RNA sequence: AGCAUCUAAGCGGGAAGCCCUCCCCGAGACGAGGCGGCCGUUGCCCUGGGGGCAACCCCGGGGCACGAGGGCUCCCGUAGAA
RNA sequence: ACGUCGUCUCUUCCCAUCCUGGCGGUGCAGCAGCCGCCAAGGGUGGGGCUGCCCGCCCAUUAAAGGGGAACGUGAGAUGGGU
RNA sequence: GCGGGGGCGGUGGGGUAAGCCUCCGCUCCGAGACGGGAACAACCGAGACCGGGGUUAAGGCCCCCAAGUGCGGGCUUAGUGUCAAUCUAAAAGGGCGUCCCCCGCCCAAGACAGCCGAGGCGGGGGGCCCCGAAGAUGUACAGGGACUAAGCCCGCCGCCGAGACCCCGGCCCGCGGGCCGUUGGCCCGCGUGGGGUAGGGGGGCGCGGCCGUGGGGCAGAAGCCGGGCCGUGAGGUCCGGUGGACCCGCGGCCGACGAAGAUCCCGGCGG
RNA sequence: AGGAUGCCCCCUCCCGAAGGAAACCCCGGUGACGGGGGAGUACGAGGGAGGGGGUCCAGGGUCUGCCCUUACGUCUAGAAA
């Protein structure tokens, strides 16, 4: 079964793997905590699930335009595959890139830390099938919901900038809903 | 910018202009067609040659309506495809990727398939079909694995080509699966897939031309008043500004041809059963003779004169469909 | 959402009296309220407190606005929460 | 703001522009992917060292066999500067 | 010791938009015209004259916009002027 | 040495202005290490003999990045903005967009808006934000991630953080005193003593020879390759290998006396 | 040719500069936190003494991780240019 817990920022284990449920968390604030955890526990693996439920505060049109500009205007005139940027669009890849920006650059310790992170959209079936799945939340990185506040989810961003890819993933969820519901 | 405006030389939509990774076309897109019955959504055939035909124009609004017009046509040598396996696809819930979940093979594959595949002496087909059925409820797409039969073609080679062709025609996945399983071990003829007069897309690797210069590769101009220029005239003048440096959009010499290309909306003029009626008495130059079924396509097709060509149902058909009746091919230039 | 109302038993989560229980006895404005241990009971002096530094419990007593400590202490008996107040959370 | 107001909440419409559809490259995509199948998952010989010596066992180096698959050599061209 | 004008060739970027897409005003009847806003995906050509650049002109045209890139580009050319 | 330069101040004086010209003054760079400023001679902090411990300065404390996802109040909806200057910006003007302050008048419930019943109309100002706001290789640039606070305003609490300051050990120096037959050596005391280009002053190392003195060498000199030890250092010394006849310590004296560089010279030899 | 009377670990003991906590009790503050006691304690550069265990230590070649770091010579106000 799934067991929900609050992550103790001073009682992180030195070994093993912790799973963080990203639902309702602010993307940049959760990334900050995740980046620090990976650096301060060089043997711990961190799994983030439900990455498509991460929240970005601000007006929807403002957030989408920001992503549109990143995936459209940022390019190279040299060999694009050899020298240019490669902008992620899917929420799990987007969030992992956000964490990369909060890790040391061009050093092994920054690279090793990112290799110890896995990000998933929704909850993978193998994680679900486990006898006891412990899912953590980070309350200081959670969105405090207030009236008339604007925000979007990484899933809504993905739908805006890659509709066909989002539709397939959405259909896959429907196809496997019965088996996921069984587990 | 430029002193006088003009479009760029050549497309950058086919960058990089490298040799195709495979001589067999790999089709990325297959249309969703409602035919009322299950069927393969494509076919594979060998390009034999080109002729011209006298065809009666059947487009009622056309200015040439009802007249006899001469059209260049491409002849495809199309022996029946042999169905070797059935593969099922689902969607990976993690990312929505299409993923194969299993496949069932014919028990006794033909000996020529052993030239390309590492096969067991016998496939236990019933177990594989049983395992396949467990994934029926998560299936989103079903495709057959077909092998060409080049011995029945004019090429006469023995090594076959193997590729996947989906089953479509009805929206119900289950009937497509049942139809695909019924095809295991049987052949598929072009008339089982297409009907004369319909439009198809064609996908093939184009004819190879080796290393070519920038004039031929991109259409850059030979330097005007050609004799004036020291260090040659079949070249660009400059290869870039000072910044950014050589960009990937600068025309450069390199491989030309042997690329995969897709052309749309080619009309099937005739699907014949015996190629002796279309083969010229001299034979098809650099190809040979056609003895089995053939496809007569209106227009030209990418590829050299023995290339395997994939025909599929169109993905960008025009608004007005062609007439239902078969087109009237009065005469073909290979005949008396 | 967090609701603080006169009579509610609350827990202080900041300051030296952290983990102790207290009773809201008045409202200052939208940001501050007045709480009393009572002191003799839980160790919380009668002072104003910011709403951010208290968390409501599920227990409520009935009192008037600006109730004195004795009135609060008596109402803590009609509800039988006297031992509830001496317990320190965390 | 008793009315009125396209706006403050909400909603409808709205561009050759942006995204997807379409075409090309594409798993060195290091999270280096999915599927089916084939194979290996073994032995022998020569020599050096160690343990207890009674076989023996462990380690170093080399050689041979088994073995799916792959290449050169050969005749070529749907290909091609090598 | 950073090759001094222009042109040729070739690529890319800007927008303060000439045409093409959207919208509004008009002293907008129609046909035309004028003015403003969004918008840089594509187009913006052929000649006469002059070493030119610029400009004037001819016949077309949807229109025949303007700028930046070491006054982009002479280890690419040309060499008419200076 | 008689080329100066940066910051700040004299509306210095000139000039449309200038990383502009020309004066005056303090300080800093030149000739000054180090912390902060994203980088950065002269902006902020601060002056460094060597090693170690501790505490602070400027500045910072969500991650990159040591230390706060620190505390109270208020504002902004524009990703505006994101803690001085170099450093990448903005004006006249328009906006009750929104928060707020003041004044004048009407309403004594017969005001404003089209009988109803409670507040209403106008003016002046302040805060933040919006429009005004347009560029050339590559993303809301001004460090990046990103953030609705991790922004801005009024205040507050703790912490991190230099070679600075404190402490311990070692070293050196200037000055003074003392001892020793001394072209010199050694000991003690004191110093809000310890950066340094040009330049001046004081001491030492090495190379070739000479005058003396004492030695080594075929049981292996010089030279050469590698290595240990001593000295802050120039350098000294020893070991193993190679080599085959000369060489060294100490005192004094003298020079054809020390190389990384001169489009250096000659030779050899590379990519 | 250097140390091997070494080096390293553990434990115990002594002294200790500048500096120096915590749990907990009490007083204040909305609060971050301040103050009295605990306590100039535990500790603290280093300096001394002993015991048990191990085997080389120093030095060198090369590679990795973390931190720091803008070829040299030169004219110049200003050199990685
Ligand atoms: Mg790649
Ligand atoms: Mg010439
Ligand atoms: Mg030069
Ligand atoms: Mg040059
Ligand atoms: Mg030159
Ligand atoms: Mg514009
Ligand atoms: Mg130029
Ligand atoms: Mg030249
Ligand atoms: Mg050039
Ligand atoms: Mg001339
Ligand atoms: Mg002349
Ligand atoms: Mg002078
Ligand atoms: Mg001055
Ligand atoms: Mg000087
Ligand atoms: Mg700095
Ligand atoms: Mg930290
Ligand atoms: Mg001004
Ligand atoms: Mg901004
Ligand atoms: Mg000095
Ligand atoms: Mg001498
Ligand atoms: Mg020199
Ligand atoms: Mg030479
Ligand atoms: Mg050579
Ligand atoms: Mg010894
Ligand atoms: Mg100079
Ligand atoms: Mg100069
Ligand atoms: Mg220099």
């Amino acid at each position: 079964m799934i067991v929900k817990k609050v992550l103790d920022l001073s009682q992180i284990p030195e070994k093993g793997e912790i799973v963080i449920d990203a639902e309702g968390h602010i993307m940049g604030r959760l990334a900050s905590y995740v980046a620090k955890i990976l650096l301060s526990k060089p043997e711990l693996r961190v799994v983030v699930v439900n990455a498509e439920k991460l929240v970005v505060t601000g007006d929807r049109k403002m957030v989408v335009e920001w992503f549109m500009r990143k995936i459209s205007e940022w390019r190279t005139h040299y060999n694009p595959e050899k020298a240019g940027p490669k902008i992620p669009r899917r929420p799990d890849r987007v969030f992992k890139r956000v964490v990369r920006g909060m890790l040391p650059k061009k050093v092994e310790s920054g690279r090793d830390a990112l290799k110890r992170l896995r990000v998933y959209m929704s909850i993978p079936l193998d994680f679900i099938q486990r006898r006891r799945l412990v899912l953590y939340e980070v309350p200081a990185a959670k969105l405090r919901v207030r009236p008339l506040m604007q925000f979007v989810t990484l899933e809504e961003v993905w739908r805006s900038i890659d509709p066909a890819a989002w539709e397939k993933w959405n259909k896959a969820k429907e196809v496997w809903a019965k088996k996921i519901k069984q587990a | 910018g430029l002193k006088i405006n003009r479009p760029r030389r050549g497309s950058m939509g086919v960058y990089p202009r490298k040799r195709a990774a495979d001589i067999v076309p790999r089709v990325r897109t297959w249309p969703e067609v409602n035919l009322g019955k299950p069927t393969l959504l494509g076919f594979a055939a060998y390009k034999a040659g080109m002729l011209h035909a006298v065809v009666v124009d059947d487009r009622p609004t056309s200015p040439l309506y009802g007249k006899e017009v001469v059209k260049a046509v491409t002849v495809l040598d199309a022996p029946p495809l042999y169905v070797a396996a059935v593969r099922l696809y689902t969607l990976d819930p993690t990312n929505g990727y299409k993923v194969a979940v299993g496949e069932a093979w014919v028990s006794e594959p033909p000996a020529d398939l052993r030239r390309v595949l590492t096969l067991p002496e016998k496939f236990d087909t019933e177990k594989q079909l049983k395992a396949l059925e467990e994934y029926r409820d998560v299936a989103v797409d079903v495709r057959v694995l077909v092998a060409t039969q080049p011995r029945l073609s004019g090429i006469g080679k023995k090594t076959p080509e193997v590729l996947e062709i989906p089953v479509g025609g009805v929206p119900s996945i289950d009937e497509r699966i049942n139809f695909a399983i019924s095809l295991l071990g049987k052949t598929v003829s072009p008339k089982d897939v297409f009907t004369p007069g319909q439009l198809v897309d064609v996908i093939a690797v184009t004819k190879g031309k080796g290393y070519q210069g920038v004039v031929k590769r991109f259409g850059v101009t030979i330097l005007p008043r050609w004799h004036k220029h020291r260090k040659g005239h079949r070249r660009t003048g400059t290869i870039g500004p000072q910044a950014p440096a050589l960009m990937f959009t600068q025309p450069r010499p390199g491989q030309m041809g042997f690329h995969q290309r897709t052309e749309y909306n080619k009309r099937i003029l005739k699907i014949g059963d015996n190629g002796a009626e279309i083969t010229p008495k001299s034979g098809f130059p650099h190809y040979g003779v056609i003895k089995g079924p053939y496809i007569l396509l209106q227009g030209s097709v990418p590829g050299a004169r023995k290339r395997l060509v994939v025909l599929r149902y169109p993905v960008r058909p025009p608004k007005k469909a062609p007439p239902a009746a078969e087109p009237q091919v009065v005469w073909v230039s290979s005949q008396s | 959402v967090k609701v603080i109302d006169v009579g509610r038993v609350v827990v202080k989560v900041l300051g030296r009296e952290a983990g102790r229980k207290a009773v809201v006895v008045d409202i200052v404005d939208e940001n501050y309220v007045v709480i009393t241990g009572p002191k003799s009971l839980s160790g919380v002096r009668r002072r104003r407190v910011n709403i951010n530094h208290i968390e409501p419990t599920d227990k409520k007593i009935e009192i008037k606005k600006g109730a004195s400590d004795e009135e609060v202490l008596k109402a803590l008996e009609a509800a039988g929460l006297v031992e509830y107040m001496k317990e320190r959370v965390k």
